[PDB]
């Protein structure tokens, strides 16, 4: 029963801590593990996960009662399985819904896709380690918790599977696994969704799970028009920036709310997981590059008038930011290499916001050229080191 | 002489080990026609210029053998050209400027140079025509997995019914595109190297 | 203005090793080390400067319709006239470099031979014909060709090196995973797709 | 003097810190030479078991570096030559009896400063006080013909759980300037005192320079006194040597005898009375620690936690650059969800625990792993407990990968295996740094 | 027509190509003739045009270099201090200079290719290196499939040997037949039992190989040599002999045969210490040389020993020389083991492998091994095992002298 | 030798070259009629009168399809060489073509040519529509088509995009059958005789006469076609020439 030695030994770990002892120098070691690391990441996005399900439960519930009443919408109700299922376990689906229905809900539409990524992802790594002989690492469950956590609420299951797939196996495993790849896997998965099957991923009927309904996010609001245009269809008022910074707006799962996202990240930096200096190089990217563009001007392309706070709370910018873009693998190995990575991220996410028509939202697409360019940045800083140490420093 | 026409075509391929014609397999495979029509000129340009220059390997000067080598596969290139454009003027067109860049192509070069310079010129025709062989392959392979799902059709005949058409099947966009090439080649070469072992590196 | 838009996209937009698959053997080849990346892509860089626009003036003196004389078109030469030109411009720079400046030869004069008849030269001449360039347009259009081609061969040294710490399975170990680092190049590289500069 | 301060580093709060008192110690009848903590010494051995030895007496010499002597620390018959895999020479083990011993020249106090070069590196040679110096690049012996313009007196000791050499040194000033002053003269440049703000006894010499160093444990690292103040590289080549090492010296150059009296601190969080014991080198520390260490399965280390030899078996012996015995609890036991309950009583270097909001906490650490081997993440905590100016994640990534090229490049020739200590402690992975390090530097100097 | 415009700028084109190219070449590349000097001697000084490689071109000149693989980098023996020029070193190279060879400037003459002016140092020794024109003297039979070859120099420039080197010969295109080899009964029944001599040579073109030495130095103008006949293998029979091997037993008395200088480092450390030869086979000849040389040109009180490994007792020779050096001195013990003896061997001593027999015997019990100069020579397997065992019993590789080669 | 290789080089271009120009001057005829040929055979289809095979895309060209030549400014036909023409060209050339402001390019075309090329549709001595090729910039390229009018010049009988580069199932489907389909009946012009054709995001009403279901997912897309039939169908496109074919201009 050697072939499932692998789970066996995956189980037994997760339950309970490894009895070794150190074999060699460094007797003691520090009680830091990549289990703890890996776990504080996951529940740093609990506060947005459940945010992100009550939002799409009531964006969903609103959008509803906005197209249907009476009959036909007990007709819709008894069409959707998410809708009825909801209704049987004591969740309304009228205007006067609870947080309560409204979080059920978004459980029904979140949950399934989040065990999906985790039951294929998973199948993958343990292929992979059990035909290469090696034991299964602990990154995982961050992959595929991000990879949920961006992705439409109507996403199909199957595009979601696939999605995960490309993002595990050509992107992590190819290359030995976590900690031995340059590029960011959830990343990679959603890019790969977002240029094989777009219009379920992008659009005005995908980002809020009503049968029927069509209505534009932020970002593409804003660019159609303006600041000005930014209207809930839904609800028929006005997005204000404290509605788009606490996640009362349609979008992604895990990226609507930027205060839960801002306390999870808090946490993580404090714990010193995640690089603080590259979140501050994306924010100094963001902020120098929009406030250029606002100086510049433009009587055309109302994004030229995005502040940067605006930036900050539209779109998936905090997500990518904290989560996305924090990743130690993906990132530089160099501090001057980590302000470098921060920088370009932020710098090209405004700039596809902003110059580029036909993506609305650039983040992932910054993160991925980051990654691209990062072991540039610390080859960089790397032979500046060479020299000094070449110069004696200076002795 | 069988063995040795079909050696580049696993044991020695041009695109899995030798790294050659990677822009032709990357771009043109979008469509299993074009694919075809690049596979079938490929190979007459390779065997015609191997032929030719082992026809006067001995007589060709050093100082610009280069240019004299260059010079024939580029005459034949332009011939080539031309007679696409007078027929198959679609795939002509869908081909683009790789036709000409058939000229640059490392396979037909690399074979002038290392084979036809110092072989007889039937054994340069069949080395010419088996590394086209051999290319063809890779190429027909990577032309018909896209070709398949990114629009459910094989040399435009449809296969799989697509949605937009009242079928069951959604395109892969992704297959239309360049990293979709990248990826098949390189699984392509691990199926290759897997059941050929003899062929992994260090 | 113009110029800059035209090397802007030349660069980031238009980027000929991902985009177009232009030079992909001696790019997937020459990639292992990042100085010998830097070098080639300079070696390209020069290239294709000092080639696009001999082509481009070729082209107009002779072999556009017409202009050599009238009812005439020789645009049948255009593939042999290219590639002849690109070869005598590289044979004689590595040579006047091995001759009268021995360190310049020595750090880019050794790729010269493997740049003689790239795919990248001839497809960016190949692109400029088939689009309407002037002499200056030619001039911007080549360096930033041979700008971007630069960073691509650049990134992905920088990737490979890092890869060092990677544990790839035999079989795709090499020629593969270096295909798929690639493919996940132009992954990233799609982000300007949109762009219209 | 000259300070400098060290902000990056970790100082572990390990329980059960030496009372900085000097004792009696226990009597040691048995003293063995150890023969795998010599870097490139591969042994021709000079004696046979049951063989009668007088002290500073050669017991084997080295095929590799030819003219070192190793000495017999005591005098008395050999008993074992223990010899592991390979035939490695595992320790050379002495039982102790008689006065017989091997005697020198000896100068006033007023000579040594002066004493010629020669002379010196002949009469440290045939005692065997010779191996205290080790050589920067490669932390080897240096060669008799060698010489360097950079001698590093490590006048500090910054390990967990380290002796105060202060307290050592004043009961033996007078030898410590003798040892400076021979030092003085052997260098061919500087000798460099790396201390403490604590004032030391001082020599005279304009060769011999005090410079003060600050901060966290590896503040206290000859590699880190080093780096501030005398770069090395294969073109330049720096000794090292202890602050018992100079007395040593010192002593044998004042009175014409081997000094093999040592100060250990043995101390730990699983000993009764944590001290400074008086001892001699090789000494048995089975021995040592008998009758001073609680119940139950512990593991003796000759050194510091971060950087010591696990005592036992034929290497349960003193090392020969060691100064401190660590005794620990084997962290055996495995707990339900260890990895998730929060840090109390918990040390990490990161805030993950909730140890770290209780300061001046000290922890009962044990031998265990806290976790299983996994791939290098770069969470950024090498940076926290490297000073020196270099990129530890990049230099440790070259070392996983066996790059010796990229690795001598990044500074891998300024490095021994106590300068990574630290990073394998921070480890997520957990990773063993020194093993990787002591690997390219051998191919290192095989291929050059 | 267009065709005739079309055809006049073509050849416009191609022609002013080709004479740009001429002209670049003719102003820019330097056609004058390369000066190689060695030792910085104006006398000892090569002038030759660019191309080739500087092994052949100081084979030209008459400075002969260690040639075992005869180029494609394999030996990698050829190596030359280039103080400067001659380019980077390739890969090829590196594969035997380590980095500090490398720095101190050692290159390989077999790839690198002379284009420009260079300097190189050479130890004095190489101009010691001379080819000749041997006269062979005996090829009787030595053993089942090893034979004795004594091949005399005529007087011309003898150049002393040392122990334990090698020297290089070249045999041009010829055909030869194994029914003109001479073989006494007793191992011409072996021979005939499996009718070994169906096998014939024709070698179409010269191949140069290196073969080391039988005679001690107080030997004075000759040179003994051992050659075991490369016969095909058993498992795979149809494939063609050795080409050197079948030409050298071919060879009749009285003709001359090309050979070149003294080549190799093969020789045995001035110290006190107890040498260990493990020979077999072809070894007898190296490890014979060395023996006499320790024994009769020093007369060394070193303890000696010498273990033989013979696949069966047909293939022991040297027998009573051995007997006679070991009863006139009790230093040297020699012991011969049987790996694979026949049943009509009756062999009643020591068998099995060498290195497992000599582990058990004397290597089990000694107590320092390490201090022991271990000499070996045989085939490829043989010295794996050899040093594979020796290292199990942590011996280091400066007291094993092997022709790694 | 240099003259050896002189002689080996001259002779080798001089045979090259021959068998180079024999076959391009032998296909540029070949050449010249494929393109042509592709080129009706989408003339014929947006016209409405099927055509299999070179030979029969060719008669069914020649019989009913008359290439003409219109002056964007004054709306008349003009004489030229209507078939063998490139409005492309024309419209490169500065000479030839014009410059359009901000406000007039509302296709975002940098120039329009001068002179463009349409094809009535003849039924015998007798003009049953007028095809108009029209293209303007999109999300991603330039997209063109053919627009066919009746005779009154305020019907479409039928759309075709001939050349496009946009996403496929989003952008692309303005090449969809049924999108192109639905175009049959709507009225290019309102009673005012101003652009009225409209695209109409989430579908268009059910008898609507000028409203077009957009492009699901594409509105990119959708604009870029309704910018490029706002500036075609205004003063500086068809506008004038459409005028005058609503009052007889074609009969
Ligand atoms: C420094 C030095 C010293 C040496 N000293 C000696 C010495 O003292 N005595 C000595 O005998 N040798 C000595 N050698 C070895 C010698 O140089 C030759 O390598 C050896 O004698 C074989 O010569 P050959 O002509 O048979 O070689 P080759 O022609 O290279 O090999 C012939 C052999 O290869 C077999 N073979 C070839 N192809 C195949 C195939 N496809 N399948 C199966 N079998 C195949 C043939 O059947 C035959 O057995 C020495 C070598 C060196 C470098
Ligand atoms: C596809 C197959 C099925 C799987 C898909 C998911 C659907 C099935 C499982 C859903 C889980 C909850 C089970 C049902 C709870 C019902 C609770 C209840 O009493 O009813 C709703 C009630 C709110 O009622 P109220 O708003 O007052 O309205 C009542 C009438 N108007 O509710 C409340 O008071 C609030 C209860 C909210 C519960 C839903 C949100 C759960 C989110 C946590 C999931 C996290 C799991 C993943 C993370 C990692 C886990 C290790
Ligand atoms: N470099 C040099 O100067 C010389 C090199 N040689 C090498 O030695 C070879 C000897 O060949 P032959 O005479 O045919 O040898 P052989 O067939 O007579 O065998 C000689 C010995 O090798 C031993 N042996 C073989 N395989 C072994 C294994 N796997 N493990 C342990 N012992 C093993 C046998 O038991 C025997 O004792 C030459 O062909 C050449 O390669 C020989 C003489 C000089
Ligand atoms: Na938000
Ligand atoms: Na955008």
């Amino acid at each position: 029963h050697e072939k499932w030695f692998a789970l066996y030994e995956a189980a037994a770990t997760l339950f309970y801590t490894p009895g070794l002892v150190t074999k060699r120098s460094s007797h003691v070691r520090d009680s830091v593990d990549l289990k703890r690391i890996m776990i504080m990441v996951w529940l740093a996005v609990f506060p947005a996960m459940f945010w992100g399900m009550y939002n799409a439960g009531g964006q969903a519930i609103a959008a509803l009662n906005h197209l249907y009443s009476g009959d036909q919408l007990a007709a819709i109700v008894a069409g959707n399985w998410h809708y009825w299922l909801t209704e049987m376990l004591g969740g309304t689906m009228s205007s006067d819904a609870g947080w309560g229905s409204k979080m059920l809900l978004g459980a029904t539409y979140f949950l399934p896709i989040y065990a999906t990524v985790f039951i294929v992802g998973g199948f993958w790594e343990v292929l992979f380690c059990m035909v290469r002989k090696h034991e299964v690492n602990e990154g995982f469950f961050v992959t595929s918790i991000l990879f949920a956590l961006i992705v439409p609420p109507t996403l199909p299951l199957w595009q979601a599977a696939l999605g995960i797939t490309f993002g595990v196996v050509v992107a992590k495993e190819v290359f030995g696994g976590t900690g031995r790849n340059f590029l960011n896997p959830a990343l990679a998965g959603r890019a790969f969704l977002f240029f094989a099957y777009p219009a379920q991923i992008s659009g005005d009927l995908v980002w809020t799970a009503a049968d029927g309904y069509s209505g534009a996010t932020a970002l593409s609001q804003w660019a159609q028009g303006g600041a000005g245009a930014l209207i809930n269809n839904a609800t028929g008022q006005t997005i204000t920036w404290m509605d788009a910074f606490i996640g009362n707006i349609p979008g992604s799962i895990g990226e609507v709310s930027t205060l839960a996202l801002m306390i999870g990240a808090a946490f993580i930096v404090y714990m010193g997981i995640a690089s603080w200096r590259i979140i501050g190089g994306v924010m100094i990217g963001m902020i120098l590059l929009s406030t250029l563009f606002n100086v510049i001007g433009s009587d055309t392309n109302a994004m030229f008038n995005m502040p940067w706070h605006w930036h900050l709370v539209l779109g998936g910018f905090a997500f990518g930011m904290f989560f996305m873009a924090t990743d130690p693998v993906s990132a530089s190995f160099t501090n001057s290499g980590k302000w470098a990575y921060g920088i370009l991220i932020g710098v090209m996410c405004v700039l596809i916001r902003v110059v580029n028509p036909a993506y609305p939202e650039g983040m992932m697409l910054a993160i991925l050229f980051a990654n691209l360019f990062a072991p540039l940045f610390d080859h960089v800083v790397v032979e500046r080191n060479i020299k000094r140490r070449l110069a004696r420093y200076g002795k | 002489l069988k063995k040795s026409v079909l050696a580049p075509v696993l044991d020695n391929n041009p695109i899995a080990l030798q790294v050659l014609g990677v822009c032709s397999a990357l771009a043109v495979t979008t469509k299993l026609e074009t694919a075809f029509v690049m596979t079938l000129a490929v190979m007459f340009v390779t065997a015609l210029s191997n032929f030719f220059v082992s026809l006067i390997r001995n007589h060709i000067p050093n100082s610009v053998r280069i240019i004299v080598q260059m010079a024939i596969i580029a005459s034949l290139v332009i011939v080539v050209d031309q007679i696409l454009k007078a027929y198959l003027y679609d795939i002509s067109k869908q081909l683009s400027v790789f036709v000409g860049l058939i000229i640059t192509n490392c396979i037909v070069m690399g074979r002038a140079e290392a084979f036809a310079m110092k072989s007889e010129p039937i054994p340069s025709f069949i080395d010419g025509i088996g590394n086209g062989l051999g290319y063809g392959f890779v190429l027909m392979t990577v032309g018909f997995f896209r070709e398949l799902l990114g629009s459910g059709k094989l040399f435009g005949l449809e296969v799989l019914p697509l949605i937009s058409n009242g079928g069951w099947y959604q395109p892969n966009g992704l297959m239309l595109l360049a990293p979709s090439a990248f990826f098949l080649i390189g699984f392509m070469i691990w199926a290759i190297r897997t059941f050929k072992p003899e062929q992994v590196e260090a | 203005e113009h110029y800059i838009s035209l090397l802007v996209k030349s660069i980031f937009i238009e980027n000929m090793a991902l985009s177009f698959f232009l030079g992909m053997c001696t790019f997937l080849a020459v990639s292992k080390k990042v100085k010998t990346s830097f070098g080639l892509g300079i070696a390209v860089i020069v290239v294709l400067t000092i080639s696009v626009p001999v082509n481009n003036l070729v082209y107009n003196l002779v072999l556009k319709p017409d202009a050599l004389v009238e009812g005439v078109d020789l645009s049948f030469l255009n593939f042999i006239t290219f590639i002849g030109v690109i070869a005598a411009l590289v044979q004689i720079l590595e040579m006047i470099l091995d001759r009268f400046f021995p360190p310049l030869y020595n750090a880019l004069g050794i790729f010269l031979p493997l740049i003689t008849v790239n795919c990248a030269i001839f497809g960016g001449v190949s692109f400029m014909v088939q689009r309407d360039y002037s002499f200056a347009e030619s001039v911007v259009y080549g360096f930033g060709s041979g700008v971007g081609w630069m960073l691509a061969i650049v990134a992905l040294a920088g990737i490979r090196e890092k890869m060092k710490y990677s544990d790839v399975p035999p079989g795709l170990r090499g020629l593969g995973i270096t295909f798929i680092t690639a493919g996940l190049m132009a992954l990233g590289f799609m982000s300007f797709s949109g762009v219209q500069l | 003097p000259h300070m400098i301060t060290i902000k990056k580093g970790l100082d572990l709060p390990i329980a059960g810190t030496p009372s900085q008192v000097i004792s009696d110690g226990k009597a040691i009848k048995k003293v063995a030479l150890l023969g795998e903590e010599y870097v490139g010494m591969r042994p021709t051995m000079h004696v046979r078991v049951g063989d009668e030895v007088k002290k500073a007496q050669i017991l084997f010499e080295d095929k590799k570096n030819p003219g070192v002597k190793f000495t017999s620390p005591v005098s008395g018959k050999v008993v074992e030559i223990n010899r592991g895999a390979k035939r490695v020479l595992q320790s050379v083990v002495i039982e102790v009896a008689g006065d017989d011993q091997v005697t020198f020249d000896k100068f006033e106090a007023n000579q040594l400063a002066s004493l010629n070069r020669d002379a010196i590196k002949t009469q440290l040679v045939e005692s065997g006080l010779w191996t205290a110096f080790r050589t920067r690049p490669f932390s080897k012996v240096p060669a008799i013909d060698s010489t360097s313009e950079a001698i590093f007196v490590t006048a500090m000791d910054t390990n967990p759980l380290a002796a105060e050499p202060t307290v050592v040194i004043n009961e033996q000033s007078e030898a410590f300037v003798a040892g400076l002053d021979v030092l003085s003269a052997l260098t061919t440049g500087k000798v460099y005192v790396c201390k403490k703000g604590t004032s030391l006894p001082r020599s005279q010499q304009p060769n011999v320079e005090e410079h003060v160093f600050d901060g966290p444990h590896p503040a206290g690292l000859a590699g880190t006194h080093m780096h501030f103040l005398y770069p090395v590289s294969a073109d330049h080549v720096a000794w090292s040597i202890n602050y018992q090492d100079v007395i040593a010296v010192g002593q044998l150059f004042l009175t014409g005898e081997l000094y093999t009296q040592r100060v250990v601190s043995l101390a730990g969080p699983v000993v009764n009375k944590p001290r400074l014991v008086r001892t001699v080198m090789g000494a048995s520390l089975e021995q040592l620690v008998d009758s001073e260490i609680m119940p139950g399965e512990v593991r003796i280390i000759s050194g510091s936690v971060l950087s010591g030899t696990k005592a036992t078996g034929p290497h349960a012996y003193l090392g020969r650059y060691h100064l401190q015995v660590s005794v620990l609890r084997e962290g055996r036991d495995k707990e339900l969800f260890g990895w998730a309950m929060p840090g109390k009583n918990k040390f990490s270097v990161t805030r993950s625990f909730l140890g770290h909001l209780f300061k001046g906490q000290v922890y009962n650490m044990t031998t265990t792993t806290n976790g299983s081997d996994r791939s290098m993440v770069p969470i950024g905590n090498y940076e926290k407990v490297m000073p020196l100016d270099m990129e530890p994640t990049l230099l440790l990534r070259d070392l996983c990968a066996g790059d010796s090229d990229s690795a001598v490049r990044l500074g891998a020739l300024e490095l021994d295996e106590e300068d990574l200590a630290l990073c394998t402690f921070v480890c997520p992975g957990k990773y063993e740094y020194g093993q990787l390090l002591r690997e390219c530097l051998d191919k290192i100097e095989k291929e050059g | 027509s267009t065709i005739i415009f079309g055809v006049v700028m073509f050849t416009l084109i191609i022609l002013a190509l080709v004479l740009v190219i001429l002209f670049a070449k003719s102003k820019l590349v330097p056609t004058g003739d390369i000066t190689i000097s060695i030792n910085g001697d104006p006398e000892k000084a090569i002038v030759t045009q660019p191309g080739g490689k500087l092994l052949t071109a100081l084979a030209g000149a008459g400075v002969f270099v260690s040639s075992a693989c005869g180029g494609g980098g394999s030996c990698g023996q050829c190596r030359v201090k280039i103080k400067s020029g001659g380019g980077d070193i390739l890969p090829t190279e590196l594969d035997h200079i380590s980095k500090g060879e490398a720095r101190e400037g050692e290159r390989l003459a077999c790839q690198v290719a002379v284009k420009a002016d260079m300097d190189l140092e050479l130890p004095e020794e190489i101009f010691g290196v001379k080819k000749w024109e041997c006269t062979v003297i005996s090829n009787d039979n030595k053993a089942t499939f090893i034979k004795e070859l004594k091949l005399a120099i005529p007087d011309g420039e003898s150049v002393p040997f040392r122990a334990g080197g090698y020297i290089q010969i070249e045999a041009p295109a010829h055909h030869v037949k194994y029914a003109d080899f001479d073989v006494p009964e007793k191992y011409r029944g072996d021979w005939d039992k499996f009718n070994l001599f169906r096998y014939e040579s024709k070698v179409d073109e010269p191949i140069i190989r290196a073969y080391s030495m039988a005679n001690y130095p107080e030997e004075f103008g000759i040179i003994m040599l051992n050659v075991r006949i490369a016969t095909p293998p058993p498992n795979n029979p149809n494939v063609p002999p050795g080409q050197m091997s079948s030409y050298i037993w071919s060879l009749k008395a009285g003709d001359k045969c090309t050979i070149s200088g003294p080549f190799g480092e093969f020789f045995a450390k001035d110290t006190d210490a107890e040498m260990v030869f493990i020979g077999g086979g072809a070894g007898m000849a190296p490890m014979r040389s060395h023996i006499f040389d320790q024994l009769k040109r020093l007369k060394s009180k070193r303890k000696m020993s010498y273990w033989y490994g013979a696949r069966s007792k047909r293939e022991m020779f040297y027998v009573e020389d051995f007997d006679g050096l070991a009863a006139e001195n009790d230093n040297f013990v020699w012991h011969c083991a049987l790996s694979d003896p026949q049943p009509e061997d009756n062999w009643t001593g020591y068998t099995g492998f060498i290195h497992n027999v000599l582990y058990e015997n004397y290597l089990k019990d000694h107590e320092a091994p390490e201090d022991c100069e271990y000499y070996m020579c045989g085939p490829p397997m043989m010295n794996a095992a050899v040093i594979n065992m020796l290292k199990n019993l942590g011996v280091e590789e400066e007291n094993i002298l092997l022709d790694d080669f | 030798s240099i003259k050896k290789t002189l002689f080996v080089v001259i002779a080798l271009s001089l045979v090259c070259s021959i068998i180079v120009s024999a076959a391009a001057v032998g296909l540029r005829d070949k050449q010249k009629e494929n393109a042509a040929l592709d080129k009706q055979s989408k003339i014929l289809q947006v016209a409405g009168i099927e055509a299999k095979g070179s030979k029969q895309i060719v008669e069914l060209f020649n019989k009913s399809i008359e290439p003409r030549l219109v002056d964007f400014n004054t709306g008349d036909f003009v004489e030229g060489d209507a078939a063998n023409y490139d409005q492309r060209k024309a419209a490169k050339e500065a000479s030839e073509s014009i410059k359009l402001t901000a406000e007039q390019d509302k296709a975002k075309i940098q120039r329009r040519a001068n002179v463009g090329v349409v094809y009535l549709v003849k039924d015998g001595d007798k003009t049953s529509k007028v095809i108009l090729p029209v293209h303007g910039n999109g999300l991603w390229s330039m997209m063109y088509a053919f627009v066919a009018v009746e005779t009154d010049g305020n019907t479409v009988s039928g759309l075709t995009y001939y050349e496009q580069g946009e996403t496929p199932g989003l952008g692309g489907e303005v090449e969809n059958p049924a999108w192109r389909a639905q175009w049959v009946g709507k009225k290019l012009f309102d009673e005012n005789h101003k652009p009225a054709i409209k695209i109409v995001k989430g579908g268009a009403p059910q008898g609507s006469e000028h409203g077009v279901d957009g492009l699901s997912g594409a509105t990119l897309t959708s604009n870029g076609v309704q910018n490029t039939f706002d500036f075609w169908l205004g003063d500086m496109g068809f506008g004038p020439f459409l005028t005058k074919v609503r009052d007889g201009g074609l009969n």
